[PDB]
This record gives C-alpha cells, structure tokens and sequence, in this order.
C-alpha cells in the first residue's frame, strides 16, 4: 500500500485499543526500524504487507522490503535533530548536540533526550536532512535520565 | 498483528527546540543487543 518516504508509527491491536510500540523510517522503498520494536514480525500498510529482509539482534536493527538503505553518519562535531514521534502525539524536531558511547569496539554518538518506549525507532537527522541513525537503544544513567545511542546500519 | 501509519516528512526544522546535554559514557554492548554502564 503506502510506500511514501517518511517517518511512520509502528502500531499493534493485540493489547488494549491501538498501541504504538515504536517508530520507523521509510526510504527507497525500504522500512527501517529497531529490532526490539517488531521482534522481526511482518508489518501491514493498508492492504499491503511488509516482510523482514535483513535483521540483527545485537545491532538492534531490521529492514523490510529490502536491504538497509540509511548510510549518513554523525560528523562528531555538529548538532543533530531527533525527529521524535511520541505515542499519540505530533512529530516534534528536537535539536540537540550528541554525546559519546565509548565502547571496546569504538565510539558512537548518543542523544540524551528522554522519551517513552513507544518512540523507539525515531530518526536522527543531519543539517542536509539525512538519517544518521535511529533513537531507541541505550542506557539509563545515574540520575534516571535516558541516553540512547545513535544506531546506524551498514549499507551494501 | 502490527501495522504502520505515516507520521511526517524527514526534514530538519530550522529554529526548533534546542535541548539536551552531551555526555561521555563508557558502555558495553552484549550479544542480546543490550547496553550497560561500565565504571
Ligand atoms: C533501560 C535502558 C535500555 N532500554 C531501552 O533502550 C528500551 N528499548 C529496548 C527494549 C528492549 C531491548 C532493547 C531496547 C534492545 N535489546 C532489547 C527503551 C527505549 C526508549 Cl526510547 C525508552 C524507554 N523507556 N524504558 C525503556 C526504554
């Protein structure tokens, strides 16, 4: 059905009423989202049906209809924007300057914005308007505030 | 069964809410895709 480039809500009816479990990005006819959101399950778009194509539980990423398409990266200097799509609320761009996640395999950016679980999979944009990652997989620090990583997948 | 609904365009909005800090955290990623603090 709807293959339009843009940010989408991932919804379910298995629970009470309509519930937003996550968010995702559609680009080049491919839907990109965090793995913990769908658990690799098939999606529906009107009478159309999206099937998983690629996935990885460690990276916490999953693409539908095709391979991963998002490839822009944070330059480690500039301010980025989180395109937050909260459950039952309008999409709201929140400009922030990312932090750092020092891991044994290298550093990756981190957005320190606090949102409900149903917001997982919200794109993080650069100044041109390119998706440099997905917000939704991170850790809770000392003062209870949430810090998500800037999760990006590998293009082929 | 899950389903998708469009929510907007992917555009940078000039003059948007500038908030949030930039912390340097030492973290660890496990086989299950979960992050954890390292101290
Ligand atoms: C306690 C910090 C870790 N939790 C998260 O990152 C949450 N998502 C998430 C849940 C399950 C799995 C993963 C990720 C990956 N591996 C399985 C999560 C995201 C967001 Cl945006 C707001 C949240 N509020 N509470 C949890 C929460």
């Amino acid at each position: 059905g709807e293959t339009t480039d843009g940010v989408y809500r991932v919804m379910t009816r298995r629970l009470l009423g309509s519930t937003q479990v996550g968010v995702g990005v559609m680009q080049e006819g491919v839907f990109h989202t965090m793995w913990h959101v769908t658990k690799g399950a098939a999606l529906r778009s009107g009478e159309g049906r999206l099937d998983p194509y690629w996935g990885d539980v460690k990276q916490d990423l999953v693409s539908y209809c095709g391979p991963w398409k998002l490839d822009a990266a944070w330059d480690g200097l500039s301010e980025v924007q989180l395109l937050a799509v909260p459950p039952g609320e309008r999409a709201k761009n929140i400009q922030t300057l990312p932090g750092i996640f020092k891991t044994k395999d290298g550093d990756i950016g981190a957005v320190a914005l606090d949102y409900p679980a149903g917001t997982s999979g919200s794109p993080i944009l650069d100044k041109c308007g390119r998706v440099i990652g997905l917000y939704g997989n991170g850790v809770v620090i000392k003062n209870g505030s949430y810090v998500s990583a800037i999760t990006q997948g590998k293009r082929e | 069964d899950m389903y998708i609904e469009r929510a907007g365009d992917i555009t940078w909005e000039k003059d948007a809410e500038v908030t949030g800090n930039s912390p340097r955290l030492d973290v660890a990623l496990d086989e299950s895709g979960d992050f954890s603090l390292v101290e």
